[PDB]
């Protein structure tokens, strides 16, 4: 299967009440594995997934000199960015940053992210050649120039398609356990009915891994996009996840309806009915 | 492994 | 700028049995901006050991949260998830049902 590696950093301004408080995370597919947190006492990268834990100390500290340079940068972003768009030093503003890597079943480079956004929308993506940048509006695009003209983007190619990869893959075996495994949705359904001529069917998914997971009403083969309601993937706090979706059924007519769940951990697809 | 990010917008 | 009002899911992590360990979580997601107040509530009120999950988002850039206390289900008691954030002119409290 495909693996990614993700670092989510969050920096938010808060003025007259210190510096910007920044937040990292980093996850390997959906697993979150270390965290950095400015206003905790350590100031150290930490752990936050048992198979990391292995790592020795010069992990640690060159992770947590690497996070508090990045924390220190994007808190100076923030000044620029708001020098960019002619905002006052009088608001809390957010800049958030995505960086990090897919690779393929045989552990090769297919993709390297390295992004920004300001206040919630894109600021400045790196694409996918790694040697252009997009812009989201004009701000942005002062900083595509400046980036353009120093080639930013090659000089991240060394980490996105090579440590970036090695890490991800180390990881990978490291956790294996974890990471590789596959647990398929352990299924049921409820029926309520909610008047004297309708009824709820909710099918539930739960305890799965990864993530990804594809929940459909039928009826008499035909899929109920827009009668379906369907809540977002959620997790269950034990590293796991659930799912599910309802339709409003016509009571008598439970036996029309089908629901059915797709997970890369089912050998099948799965159709059940009431 | 983190980045070592030090580019100024 | 771009403001966006959370959804709030509040379920426990195992269907609900009276009297058997469990844990009860609120997930908030797609929100922003990233400044947000989330509390469970037993019978009204705040319980106090609530833990939550470190400060994340997807790849709209939209952030999400989990929040969570272990907690032991009995006939009796009911409990809720109250949100407080700016796009929310009111906290929007939303009660556990054991089938959502």
């Amino acid at each position: 299967g495909s693996h990614s590696m993700r670092y989510f950093s969050t920096s938010v301004s808060r003025p007259g009440r210190g510096e910007p408080r920044f937040i990292a995370v980093g996850y390997v597919d959906d697993t979150q594995f270390v965290r950095f947190d400015s206003d905790a006492a350590s100031q150290r990268m930490e752990p936050r997934a048992p198979w990391i834990e292995q790592e020795g100390p010069e992990y640690w500290d060159e992770e947590t000199g690497k996070v508090k340079a990045h924390s220190q940068t994007d808190r100076e972003n923030l000044r620029i960015a708001l020098r960019y768009y002619n905002q006052s030093e009088a608001g809390s503003h957010t800049l958030q940053m995505m960086f990090g890597c897919d690779v393929g079943s045989d552990g090769r480079f297919l993709r390297g992210y390295h992004q920004y956004a300001y206040d919630g929308k894109d600021y400045i993506a790196l694409k996918e050649d790694l040697r252009s940048w997009t812009a989201a509006d004009m701000a942005a695009q002062i900083t595509k120039r400046k980036w353009e003209a120093a080639h930013v983007a090659e000089q991240q190619r060394a980490y996105l398609e090579g440590t970036c990869v090695d890490g991800l893959r180390r990881y990978l075996e490291n956790g294996k356990e974890t990471l590789q495994r596959t647990d398929p949705p352990k299924t049921h359904m409820t029926h309520h009915p909610i008047s004297d001529h309708e009824a709820t069917l909710r099918c539930w998914a739960l305890g799965f891994y990864p993530a990804e997971i594809t929940l459909t009403w039928q009826r008499d083969g035909e899929d109920q996009t827009q009668d379906t309601e369907l809540v977002e993937t959620r997790p269950a706090g034990d590293g796991t996840f659930q799912k599910w979706a309802a339709v409003v059924v016509p009571s008598g007519e439970e036996q029309r309806y089908t629901c059915h769940v797709q997970h890369e951990g089912l050998p099948k697809p799965l159709t059940l009915r009431w | 492994n983190y980045n070592y990010q030090y580019r100024l917008f | 700028m771009i403001q966006r009002t959370p959804k709030i899911q509040v379920y426990s992590r195992h269907p609900a049995e009276n009297g058997k360990s469990n844990f009860l979580n609120c997930y908030v997601s797609g929100f922003h901006p990233s400044d947000i107040e989330v509390d469970l509530l037993k019978n009204g009120e705040r319980i106090e050991k609530v833990e939550h999950s470190d400060l994340s988002f997807s790849k709209d850039w939209s952030f999400y949260l989990l929040y969570y206390t272990e907690f032991t289900p009995t006939e009796k008691d009911e409990y809720a998830c109250r949100v407080n954030h700016v796009t929310l002119s009111q906290p929007k409290i939303v009660k556990w049902d054991r089938d959502m």
